[PDB]
């Protein structure tokens, strides 16, 4: 075990060496030609009332219309963003739904929790309501995240920190991913849906090749547990928030950090992120009740989402860029512009 | 005993009295 | 007790007496000089006649005295044509008694301000509960009542000092309404001391089974006790203005209201030795805080009421009924300011509230 | 990566004394509460003691208190344990734990079994 | 107009259930349940019942429904599946109060620790249910504990004139129990602030009387709740 | 342990013989990005009255 030590720190200092190489310049140093976008001050324009417990997680439509969010409360309920409107309530057999899933053709939501079991329910039945489609069962931790990829193929992670691929028609888990030490805490597909970051307890990512089942590139930077991740829209880089206050951009084809996000007054940890259709602002949510924007060429704070009442749970932006979605535990969603 | 509706009571009581009063000594002073 | 119109009525009775009686050396003959009837006078002596009874306002056991000539005609005040006469004795217990009246103006004053006082900081309190959402809560509304509870109360009082001391229906509706709003108050005060017992007691309650319940008591009792007033002084009474007692159906809108005033008392230590025991369970810090909380539920329960509640109709000049109404005034007409600053301006969620609009309108 | 490394630790008689020193790489040491866990051989990971941020705050487990001395150099990154009065129970590979989240009082999961941000410990033998 | 009349209608039919539902949630207490295996846990599950990531009990005492959710199948590592338990009405945390892994009572001390001063868990109480004070009478009967060797400030430590021994208690066996609860209620105390409450209790793992325990703390806790709401407390 | 072990050190195996492009390449890529879909987001540009559904 001690030669295989010193070879895995033989590894790391080469890996050191080969990331430190190629960062001659930071991004700062090359963005100061883009000009900064000035204060983002936007304004809740819908707030969706119903949920009676804290929004644990939330999910767009393609269409940007319709979206569906899961609360402690064991309701999936799906509105229409546009008028308010509920259009599906689905009671979960769960109350502890830590993750929900929106299907890219929008037949099928998910849901999982603290019940180890990938819920996934079919909102175009031949009566017109929702029931319970399909169980996937496998994982021994707590769901923190799901991702679709089509109406058969569902990406989820789990609390015992593997990441499993599963198809949903037969059941099984046509992939497992596995490297992480500690919990996975989200995770986020690719624009292609060919590969896939998951940030986990240990202060990691990994970049995963859905076909081969392996961790292609791990990346490192953040101090303390990784809670969520996004890819940028180009697909060729994403970000992560972490418990210790910093929002971190990292690149797939440079294998290290490119930006770093915090300030001095922020003693929180980032509970929940999302870029929005240009890549040009960082939506974070705050364990201070707050979510700020972040100019993510320039690291400054573009703008504070002020008003919500508790910590900011989960977050999304349309796939047109159109309207910016947030959840909290004070049971309110709110839709910002 | 409620305070403002006695005072009310009071108030209308002394209106009534002080009136009367006000006529008694009319009287007189036009018959003394 | 006697009107004017009962005394005017009074004596246009003894004025039709005297004139029958009339149909029906030298004495003077009788006279009618609107006071009294004057039998027939001896010739040359002074004639005395116990002051009326139909009279309110004479001694009872006073003479009044006249003169009458030997010539049969009534002697006349000498340089004068008038009659001589003396009326004095019968008015020897009338005083100017300005002094009541200064008092009543110094109380219409008090109250005036305290409750101006009052009305404006429960409206500024209202519209800042009721602008912000996140405050809506059971306890709020109910604060809510209570806030609408005072502001009626006090600008109903303002109303019945404008037209009632500037028998027509302007005034009993007036007063009447002046009494109802009295009384919603007070039981909308037993109404917050209710739900905080209900909460204290009743941990694990039911929230719909109370809320209306409670709503229509507060703002609905009162009314039922007004309206059986109202109907047994349109029964019974039904004069002038409704402003002057009959008797005991004054006790009809009152014994209701004192009802609560009871039972409010009891509510406020109940809860506060509650309070003792949430102190006890968990030094002189503790006897510290249990004197800030009782100091700051005193106001919502109205516990001052209880030190002057079981005083029953006093006289007008003691120093009791003095002492009462400057206490009764003043606390009364402060409370609705009281509890507006208690529960509403200086609440920690209100501030927050406050705070946090200030910030992201700036 | 959160780097934490050990060392000082050996064989030693009892009644003796040691010094671990825990060296801490890829974070900022002063805004995380630091602890020194031990795994005795044939039994599970036991806590040791605790040191708050600026150090003010120490706490130590029954069996070592007045024997041993945790402490922390900011400036220098780095944890000790100053070991006095060693006992043959002593024995074991300990680790220099660091709590999950900074500024937080709470430290969580330091005493798992597979913990993140927790050294790969030293042996010391009594 | 008829898709946005369609649309009305069904977000009515579902906010009348909404509605409907409000009023179960708002009725039921959650209670978390944490502590090892070992600490007579799963026993206390058992008592409760008889009269997958997580397993749920229903049990209800004077028409008032409680929902317990001990946790199973998860990992050891708690700091990130406990945040989802800030609203529940309390955490009743079972300890093995003879255990003092040699010393599992102060993993037991340490992980109460945590949670009193998590972030999240500071507005909910803590129902502490010391469950092995009968395994403590036997041990320190037997004179075989010698808690000095595992806590030095036994000796020190004096009894409180509060104490209350149960008749026929030797008195070696309260003055250890209450030290263990006094250790315990010096964290509770320290950095408390009112926000949320322990409740230190001598159980066992067949007591009956442990959900009339958590039914009396969880009353009690929802009554400073509201006094706390009226700034009363 | 061992087999732990061995399987990180595969893994630090494959991660140090992947290719790394230079970082200013990436950032240049971003920066392309941006700049070619800024006008596409009504969120960092003004949104347009006719068209904001909210």
């Amino acid at each position: 075990l001690d030669q295989l030590r010193q070879e895995a720190e033989q590894l790391k200092n080469q890996i050191r060496d080969a990331r430190k190489a190629c960062a001659d310049a930071t991004l700062s140093q090359i963005t100061n030609n883009i000009d900064p976008v000035g204060r983002i001050q936007m304004r809740t324009r819908r707030t969706l009332r119903g949920h009676l417990a804290k929004i644990y997680a939330m999910h767009w439509g393609t269409d940007s219309r319709l979206l569906v969010s899961a609360s402690q409360d064991g309701k999936l309920i799906i509105w229409d963003s546009y008028t308010t409107n509920k259009v599906h309530a689905i009671p979960l057999r769960s109350s502890w739904v830590m993750t929900c899933a929106y299907a890219p053709s929008g037949n099928y939501v998910a849901c999982g929790g603290l019940d180890n079991i990938c819920s996934i329910y079919n909102l175009k039945t031949r009566e017109g309501n929702v029931r319970v489609s399909r169980e996937l069962a496998g994982h021994t931790g707590y769901l923190s995240c799901c991702r679709f990829l089509d109406d058969n193929q569902i990406v989820t992670s789990s609390g015992d920190t593997t990441c499993a691929l599963w198809d949903i028609e037969t059941g099984q888990q046509t992939t497992t991913f596995t490297g992480h030490t500690g919990d996975v805490m989200s995770l986020s597909l690719a624009p292609d849906t060919r590969l896939f970051v998951s940030g986990a307890c240990d202060a990691s990512a990994k970049l995963w090749d859905v076909r081969e089942g392996m961790c292609r590139q791990t990346f490192t930077g953040h101090e303390s547990d990784i809670n969520a991740i996004c890819f940028f829209p180009n697909g060729n880089a994403f970000a992560t928030g972490s418990d210790d206050a910093t929002c971190r951009l990292f690149d797939l084809r440079a294998d290290q950090e490119l930006m770093t996000y915090s300030h001095d007054n922020i003693i929180c940890g980032i509970t929940s992120v999302s870029f929005s259709k240009s890549g040009r602002l960082l939506l974070a949510g705050y364990d201070d009740f707050n979510c700020n924007v972040w100019d993510a060429l320039k690291a400054d704070r573009a703008g504070v989402l002020a008003g919500h009442d508790n910590r900011v749970s989960c977050l999304g932006v349309t796939d047109d860029g159109m309207a910016v979605a947030t959840g909290s535990w004070d049971s309110f969603l709110k839709i910002w512009n | 005993a409620v305070s403002e509706h006695q005072l009310l009571h009071d108030k209308g009581k002394s209106i009534q009295d002080l009136r009367r009063r006000e006529l008694l000594e009319k009287l007189l002073a036009k018959l003394h | 007790v006697m009107t004017k119109e009962e005394q005017i009525f009074l004596l246009h009775r003894a004025q039709a007496q005297c004139e029958k009686r009339l149909k029906e050396g030298r004495p003077c003959l009788p006279e009618w000089d609107h006071i009294l009837c004057w039998p027939l006078g001896a010739p040359g002596e002074v004639v005395a006649v116990p002051c009326p009874d139909y009279i309110y306002d004479f001694n009872h056991k006073g003479h009044a005295y006249r003169r009458c000539d030997r010539n049969g005609s009534w002697e006349l005040v000498p340089g004068h044509n008038r009659t001589w006469a003396n009326y004095s004795e019968c008015v020897k217990f009338l005083t100017n008694e300005t002094r009541e009246r200064e008092v009543f103006d110094r109380l219409g004053m008090i109250y005036t301000v305290g409750y101006s006082v009052s009305l404006a900081s429960l409206t500024v309190a209202v519209l800042i509960l009721a602008y912000f959402r996140r405050l809506h809560c059971t306890r709020n509304y109910i604060h809510m009542h209570l806030f609408l509870s005072f502001m009626l109360r006090a600008v109903s009082i303002f109303v019945k000092d404008a037209v009632l001391y500037s028998g027509y229906a302007g005034c009993r509706v007036a007063v009447t309404f002046f009494l109802y709003f009295l009384a919603t108050n007070y039981y909308w005060i037993l109404v917050e001391g209710l739900y905080l017992h209900s909460l204290i007691f009743m941990a694990f309650f039911s929230e719909k089974k109370y809320l209306w319940g409670f709503t229509v008591f507060g703002w609905g009792l009162p009314a039922v006790f007004v309206a059986v007033w109202v109907s047994v002084r349109a029964t019974l009474a039904n004069t002038g203005c409704w402003d002057l007692s009959s008797g005991n159906k004054k006790w009809i809108i009152q014994v209701p209201i004192l009802a609560s005033i009871v039972l409010n008392f009891i509510l406020f230590i109940n809860i506060v030795r509650v309070l003792a025991t949430k102190l006890r369970e968990t030094t002189r810090q503790q006897y510290r805080k249990l004197l800030k909380s009782t100091l700051v539920l005193m106001p919502l329960f109205g516990v001052h009421y209880i030190v002057f509640m079981a005083t029953p109709y006093t006289e007008v000049s003691g120093t009791l009924w003095q002492v009462q109404m400057h206490y009764e005034m003043l606390f009364n007409s402060f409370q609705g300011f009281f509890v507006a600053i208690i529960y509403c301006f200086c609440n920690g969620e209100v501030q927050a509230e406050i705070k946090k609009s200030w910030s992201r309108w700036t | 990566q959160v780097q934490l490394q050990e060392s000082g630790g050996g064989l030693v008689q009892p009644g003796g004394s040691l010094r671990l020193s825990c060296a801490a790489s890829g974070f900022t040491f002063s805004n995380y509460k630091m602890n020194w866990v031990r795994q005795a051989p044939g039994k599970g990971l036991e806590w040791v003691s605790d040191i708050s941020q600026s150090g003010a705050s120490i706490s130590y487990t029954g069996s070592v208190k007045g024997r041993f001395t945790i402490s922390r150099d900011n400036a220098k990154n780095t944890l000790y344990l100053q070991m006095n009065s060693l006992k043959p129970e002593d024995t074991a590979v300990y680790y220099c734990a660091r709590c999950p989240a900074p500024f937080t009082r709470d430290c969580f999961d330091v005493t798992s079994t597979t913990y993140a941000y927790r050294g790969q410990g030293t042996q010391v033998t009594v | 107009r008829n898709e946005e009349k369609a649309q009305r209608e069904a977000n009515k039919k579902i906010e009348k259930q909404l509605q409907k539902d409000k009023q179960v949630y708002r009725a039921t207490h959650r209670l978390l349940l944490l502590g090892a295996g070992e600490s007579g846990k799963n026993t206390i599950v058992k008592q409760m019942r008889i009269l997958s990531g997580i397993f749920e009990t229903k049990f209800q005492v004077d028409k008032v429904n409680f929902h317990m959710f001990d946790v199973g199948a998860q990992r050891d590592e708690r700091r990130k599946w406990i945040q989802c338990f800030n609203d529940v009405t309390a955490i009743i945390f079972v300890v093995a109060s003879s255990s003092y892994q040699t010393n599992r009572l102060q993993a037991a001390l340490k992980l109460f620790d945590s949670i009193w001063n998590n972030k999240w868990l500071r507005d909910t109480s803590v129902i502490l249910f010391l469950n092995k004070q009968d395994l403590l009478a036997e041990k320190v009967l037997a004179g075989k504990s010698k808690i000095e060797d595992y806590f030095p400030e036994f000796a020190r430590y004096t009894t409180p004139e509060d104490a209350t021994p149960e008749p026929g208690e030797d008195p070696r066996v309260t003055r250890a129990k209450y030290f263990i609860r006094d250790e315990f209620l010096r964290i509770s105390t320290a950095s408390g602030d009112g926000r949320h409450y322990c409740y230190p209790h001598f159980t066992c793992a067949v007591d009956t009387e442990n959900i009339r325990r958590v039914f009396n703390d969880c009353r009690d806790i929802i009554q400073r709740m509201h006094l706390r709401q009226y700034e009363l407390l | 342990s061992i087999a732990q072990a061995r399987k990180l050190v595969e893994q630090l195996k494959m991660e140090a013989n992947i290719d790394r492009i230079k970082v200013s390449k990436a950032a240049a890529d971003l920066m392309a990005y941006c700049e070619a879909h800024a006008k596409e987001d009504p969120l960092l540009t003004p949104v347009p009255a006719s068209e904001n559904p909210f």
